[PDB]
């Protein structure tokens, strides 16, 4: 996974 | 009458007052487009307004107090003022799209930071986050003209074109000629005798960029990648200029995650570094260790760029916006959670003369003057 991506948390 | 549009993620609801968490085409802001701005700037989750009354107005994730309104842990859904600034006059919120601190520079040249304190970021000699904004005490006796910050180190440079660099000393993004973190504003002596008119900072293992007023662009700090520009992939921690951009006439230089991306006078865009998930537009994802144009942009002339985390936006002089790079959260603005791995026209604009974009980590911004 790249370290810079965002996970959407809704 | 300033007109804002957004898109991207809004799961911390950093896009001020929007249904959904997946934004996927611009969005007209009622909240954003009342204030008059003359500046939107994104972190990580995390969005600033800063008005031509020279107020700041910050919304999303209130984590480590990146949005400087007096608290540390849950969301700010709806943009408020940074009422610790409302007696000045602010004219730049400086944030890297990967960042959980940011500075405000006041037009009479007085710099304040906030948020996350880490490896001293801030400037006031320690590690501690500060919640609100507090005045940078060493830059003081000096006039800034400019401010940039990157996820771990921040910079600023003055009138007289020296650059002042501090925070987390590692890899050599500071530039003084060592890896040792600054919990102060340093001056970086190397570029003494050059008038440094632009400062750009990268985040994670970064680097730093600065453009000269001759037009001369400087890198340092980590080479993974080839985001310095030179090829390959080794670090310095000494400003070294990359040969491939003189003469290119660069105005504009930012740094997204882990990539570089300077735009041209005549209106040209070149990328370098890490290449994954699409974000150097070159329509590949392998990394490019040296700066390349743009091609499909090629005939467009861009007059404002901004960078994210793993996305890009570019306006044309007639006012259209091209976004490039990933979209799991809809980040491009093309109705799709499909990555952009070309320059393509954003939706939703037409109509709309926008003059300036700006990203946050995984979110986007157009507005109009």
């Amino acid at each position: 996974d790249d370290d810079d991506k965002d996970q959407d948390e809704s | 009458r300033t007109k804002v549009f957004v898109w991207g993620l809004n799961d911390k609801d950093q896009l001020g007052g929007l249904k959904g968490s997946k934004i996927k085409v611009p969005s007209f802001s009622e909240t954003l487009s009342a204030l008059n701005v003359v500046q939107v700037a994104g972190g990580s989750k995390s969005l600033f307004a800063v008005t031509v009354e020279g107020k700041v107005y910050a919304c999303g994730e209130a984590t480590n107090g990146r949005l400087g309104l007096g608290i540390s842990s849950g969301t700010v859904p709806i943009p408020r003022q940074i009422t610790a600034l409302s007696s000045y006059v602010v004219k730049k919120v400086a944030v890297h799209s990967g960042g959980r601190h940011a500075t405000a520079l006041t037009v009479d040249g007085k710099v304040f930071s906030w948020g996350e304190g880490d490896d001293g970021k801030l400037g006031h000699f320690s590690r501690m986050n500060c919640d609100k904004p507090r005045l940078i005490e060493a830059l003081k006796t000096k006039r800034i003209r400019d401010i940039a910050c990157g996820s771990s180190h921040s910079a600023a440079l003055t009138s007289s074109g020296e650059l002042y660099t501090w925070g987390l000393g590692e890899y050599g993004r500071l530039g003084h000629g060592d890896n040792t973190t600054q919990l102060k504003p340093k001056m970086v002596k190397v570029l003494l005798g050059h008038r440094v008119i632009q400062v750009a900072c990268g985040s994670r293992d970064a680097q730093t960029l600065a453009l000269t007023d001759e037009g001369l662009v400087f890198s340092w700090g980590d080479g993974d990648f080839g985001k310095l520009g030179r090829g390959g992939s080794e670090g310095c921690n000494i400003p070294q200029n990359i040969e491939r951009l003189n003469g290119q006439g660069v105005c504009q230089i930012e740094c997204g995650a882990q990539f570089s991306l300077a735009l041209t006078k005549s209106g040209v865009v070149w990328t370098w570094g890490k290449g994954d998930y699409f974000r150097l537009g070159h329509g590949s994802d392998v990394h490019v260790r040296k700066p390349q144009v743009v091609e499909g942009l090629r005939g467009k002339k861009i007059v404002h760029v901004a960078v994210g985390a793993l996305h890009c936006l570019a306006v044309t002089d007639s006012g259209q916006v091209y976004a490039w790079g990933d979209n799991d959260h809809g980040q491009q603005g093309n109705g799709t959670t499909t990555v952009n791995r070309k320059p393509t026209l954003v939706q939703g604009l037409e109509g709309q003369k926008i003059t300036r974009v700006a990203c946050g980590s995984s979110h986007s911004v157009a507005w109009t003057t």
